[PDB]
């Protein structure tokens, strides 16, 4: 029954300069859990599904480190014990997308991260020819 | 010819003000202050004000082991430094009496101050 | 200023009262300063005193008590080239360098050969 | 040629290399004031933080009495009876 | 009380005066159907904290709502 | 002595607002969540061990809260704040015309305190010279000093800047540079004129 | 407190390398240039061996930090190898498990 | 023969956990990471900085709530937030717990220059996951 009267809506001031246009935001997520990878996409892709922007996806390789140590501690050489990190990468295009749409979604995003994900944004933006040219 | 959306300007404190007023206050559930497991669970008034005012004393105690040894919590490995977890310094100078004078509305204190009008 | 910010102190004791969401505790992590303003840009803050490209880069302006054609200027001129190809040192500390070596081999006019 | 000779002069005129010519010693200058020394990496800065702050940290606040140190507590139990064994 | 109940609960502050603005407020809404009293009560008891209970079993008493008196008494202990 | 009240599961009804319960990224709380979700390798002819003591629900990253109501909530509430691109612009040879200079910069994100990493630095940036030089002897002039920034198969030149730390740096030496390189191409040399 | 004098000694070490790293890069550059004079490049080599001890970046060692194990270290996570395992086996660190490939 | 974070089989008087039950081989497998961070990721640093700060902070933990916790902790670092985990039991008042929460909660915080919280589950008695 509590249900608030007037939702306080933040200020906004729209600058009399032009947003910046970004061509193409690329992102990057390295996990190590492909269903953390999945869900997180899942994610991503319905909120700019809602948002209306484009979207396209795919799933580059799988990455491996792996190292050797000595399994026993003074002497034995021929018995050694094995370890592997792995990374999984999973990227994002987003096309012809408004600076500010750009601000606010990558906001979202990265306060809506999870723990174990590592991400990397490349930003591709254009731009005309400088006056001194 | 070509069509420009402007740029606007917002403050880092305005987009979560807006996903605070997006959601609506918690239904049948203590305030957040509180833990959740049901033990922990505060549930009467009296327990409450006694476990919210221990925790308060533990900050208090928290100031004053930082004020007691500045030295430990003195390396500044967060990039962005801030004073607000910078220890705290109330120490007078050696004897000075113009710097003394203007360290005393810094001291906040009024030993000081009767030492200095001495 | 005194009582005035006395009494503004005073206002904000009366107002602050417990938050009752994650939402309003990251507000005060925010606004306090401890929580990453995204966009992460990685330099909010350490904006190297507002130096610049050129005064990194561009070290003839620094390069004035050598002519053009001495093993001196040899030197120094690689000095700036790698100071420059250097972006984790700042125009002081390349200003540092070259009068570190300008006192070098001033206290070393012995030989000028 | 000189041609190409030049047109390295200009390209490193104009990309803040050195024009003229250079030896591998001398860009051995360039390159070590390109990149910092290891002794002034932060790796070596600060190879681990300090158990001076660790160790005197947890001991005060042992004497505070809150950490529950067993591995003192061992040590002191023990360093009590070899002191009352002889 | 509906007009008395953007950012105006900051003035509650103290636990003494916020107690006894929900306890007056309880009991007005007791002592006022009561379904949609309960309605309020049911969503704010774990956010919100003898006196109380008494008048919401009087209330109780006079609405004849027999069946919703041992869910309260279970709650309060 | 004293005893813990049962959970929230009875409490809480079938009708609910799960995303103003759970409003942030918490963890799972299985005294406030009324699934009996469990996990965890069953003994033989065993179970997974109940929610309450399944700490492995809390290992394992947690996503209960950003349930696709909450997310189309947000998303509602964000449209309003949210702008529109341009509809003139709706393919790469029209974006490209209209702004043809390619910049792009990059930065990872990571777990902990600390958030400068030098990476942050490098910056790239890209422009066809089949329409920007105009003309021939500055095209074949530039096309001689560049070594490997360019590629004719697509058609683009391609630089590079990672000389200063700050981003803002490398943007304007990086525009400085393609300003000088156009203006020294323009004029020539009797040794160039002497090939 | 540090875990004994060898890495005591290894701290100062570092410490000195640290505060003469400047210093001793200069002046190696000063040396190993070759247009420069030969009696520039004995100057800048006498200076060198005059320079105090401990303050090369060579004789510090990538020693460990738990147990003070100089060899089977690595530089990524600066662990020996026994606590390496150790730790990956209890599951304290984040994103290992065993090489069954 | 291995002796790797195991547990010997005794005559059926040992009461395990999942954790100290199950094998580190089966880490990946049938467990979680007590941490979760990203320096072990390719392109990240600072990993040895994590791994000595969230072992500093779990053994600071242990000793600052001895006798109530029984079992490991869950570490979840989501960029600057830092997110603990305990379970533990309901031995001493909840005075104490309170008290002890925020006591750690702002030594951590002053430490680390980092924004810490954390949260504790209640047990009656610790969960057992066999009787080796
Ligand atoms: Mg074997």
């Amino acid at each position: 029954v509590d249900v608030p009267k007037d939702l306080t809506k933040p200020v906004v001031t729209i600058s009399d300069e032009p947003d910046i246009l970004y061509k193409r935001l690329s992102v990057l997520v390295k996990g190590h859990d492909k269903a953390v990878l999945d869900s997180y996409e899942y994610f991503a892709v319905l909120a700019a599904k809602e948002l209306g922007i484009s979207i396209k996806v795919h799933e580059p390789p799988r990455k491996i480190e792996r190292f050797t140590l000595l399994q026993s501690v003074h002497i034995y050489k021929k018995h050694r014990v094995q370890y592997e990190m792995r990374t999984l990468y999973r990227c994002l295009e987003l096309e012809h997308l408004t600076g500010s749409t750009a601000d606010v979604y990558l906001e979202y995003i990265q306060r809506n991260l999870p723990e174990g994900v590592a991400m990397e944004v490349t930003k591709t933006q254009l731009e005309q020819l400088p006056e001194h040219i | 010819e070509v069509v420009i959306p402007k740029k606007k300007t917002w403050d880092k404190v305005a987009v979560l003000q807006a996903l605070a007023s997006t959601v609506n206050r918690d239904t049948t559930a203590v305030p957040y202050v509180f833990q959740d497991d049901p033990y922990l669970m505060p549930a009467s008034s009296l327990e409450s004000r006694s476990f919210l005012l221990a925790k308060k004393s533990g900050e208090n105690v928290a100031k004053f082991i930082i004020n007691s040894y500045p030295k430990y919590f003195q390396k500044d490995i967060a990039e962005p430094h801030i004073p607000c977890l910078m220890p705290e310094y109330f120490e007078p100078q050696i004897k000075d009496i113009s710097e003394a004078a203007l360290k005393e509305r810094i001291e906040l204190r009024k030993v000081k101050a009767s030492v200095d009008m001495f | 200023s005194l009582w005035d910010v006395e009494f503004a102190k005073q206002l904000a004791t009366v107002n602050e009262q417990p938050l009752q969401n994650g939402f309003e505790e990251l507000i005060q992590w925010t606004k306090e300063g401890k929580l990453w303003e995204f966009p992460i840009n990685n330099e909010a803050g350490f904006d190297d005193d507002g130096s610049e490209f050129h005064e990194h880069i561009f070290l003839e302006k620094h390069l004035e008590s050598f002519p053009k054609q001495g093993p001196i200027r040899h030197f120094m001129e690689l000095v700036t080239c790698g100071l420059s190809k250097n972006p984790y040192l700042s125009v002081k500390q390349k200003v540092e360098h070259i009068e570190w070596f300008r006192n070098y081999f001033n206290e070393k006019k012995d030989i000028l050969k | 040629s000189e041609y190409a000779f030049r047109m390295s002069r200009l390209s490193a005129r104009l990309f803040g290399e050195v024009t003229r010519p250079t030896n591998s010693k001398s860009m051995k200058v360039v390159k070590l004031f390109s990149e910092l020394p290891l002794a002034k990496k932060k790796e070596t800065y600060d190879w681990y933080p300090n158990h001076h702050t660790y160790a005197e940290l947890m001991q005060t606040l042992r004497f505070l009495g809150l950490y529950r140190d067993e591995h003192q507590d061992f040590m002191d139990e023990q360093k009590r009876l070899k002191k009352l064994r002889g | 009380a509906y007009q008395v109940h953007g950012d105006n609960w900051k003035f509650i502050g103290p636990d003494q005066h916020r107690n006894f603005y929900y306890s007056k407020f309880f009991d007005l809404i007791c002592l006022m159907q009561i379904d949609v009293t309960l309605k309020w009560y049911e969503d704010l008891i774990p956010s919100a904290y003898s006196q109380t209970m008494i008048h919401l079993l009087q209330a109780l008493d006079v609405a004849n709502r027999l069946e919703v008196i041992p869910k309260i008494w279970k709650d309060s202990k | 002595r004293r005893k813990a009240l049962p959970p929230r599961t009875e409490k809480m009804a079938v009708d609910q607002d799960w995303p103003s319960v759970y409003p942030v990224a918490a963890p799972f709380k299985p005294s406030a969540v009324p699934l009996p979700v469990r996990m965890g390798y069953p003994v033989k002819k065993g179970v997974p061990m109940a929610k309450e003591g399944n700490l492995e629900l809390l290992k394992i990253p947690n996503f209960l809260h950003l349930t696709p109501v909450a997310i189309k909530k947000h998303c509602e509430a964000l449209k309003d704040f949210c702008t529109e691109w341009p509809a003139a612009l709706d393919s790469d040879e029209k974006c490209e015309k209209h702004f043809p200079i390619e910049i792009d910069s990059t930065d990872y994100v990571s777990s902990g305190p600390s958030v400068r990493n030098p990476r942050a630095r490098v910056v790239v940036l890209r422009v066809k010279l089949s329409s920007l030089n105009l003309d021939d002897h500055a095209k074949k002039k530039l096309i001689k000093l560049v070594g490997e920034r360019y590629c004719k198969t697509t058609d683009v030149l391609t630089i590079k800047t990672d000389r200063c730390p700050l981003r803002r740096q490398n943007y304007d030496y990086a525009v400085y540079l393609l300003t000088v390189l156009y203006h020294e191409s323009w004029n020539t040399e009797e040794w160039e004129k002497s090939k | 407190h540090y875990v004994d004098w060898r890495m005591w000694r290894d701290v100062k070490r570092r410490k000195m390398a640290y505060e003469y790293a400047d210093e001793r890069l200069r002046i190696n550059s000063l040396r190993k240039n070759t247009i420069l004079p030969k009696i520039l490049q004995d100057v800048a080599d006498e200076e060198i061996a005059a320079l105090p001890r401990d303050s090369c970046p060579v004789r510090i060692r990538n020693r460990c930090v738990m147990t003070s194990r100089p060899r089977g270290v690595k530089r990524r996570w600066r662990l020996s190898r026994i606590v390496f395992r150790h730790l990956a086996d209890h599951g304290q660190l984040s994103g290992i498990q065993r090489a069954t490939w | 023969k291995n002796r790797a974070a195991r547990v010997r089989v005794s005559k059926g008087d040992k009461p395990v956990t999942y954790e100290e039950a199950h094998a580190p081989h089966y880490i990946a497998h049938r467990k979680g990471w007590l941490s979760l961070h990203t320096g072990n990721l390719d392109g990240e640093d600072h990993a040895a900085e994590r791994t000595v700060e969230d072992v500093f902070l779990r053994k600071f933990m242990w000793g600052t709530f001895p006798g109530c916790l029984a079992d490991q902790l869950v570490l979840k670092r989501r960029g600057n937030q830092l997110e603990i985990c305990a379970v533990v039991l309901r031995q001493l008042s909840p005075h104490k717990y309170y008290f002890l929460v925020g006591y750690s909660e702002t030594l951590l915080s002053y430490f680390y220059k980092c924004p810490v919280r954390l949260h504790l589950q209640t047990v009656p008695s610790k969960v057992v996951y066999k009787y080796l």
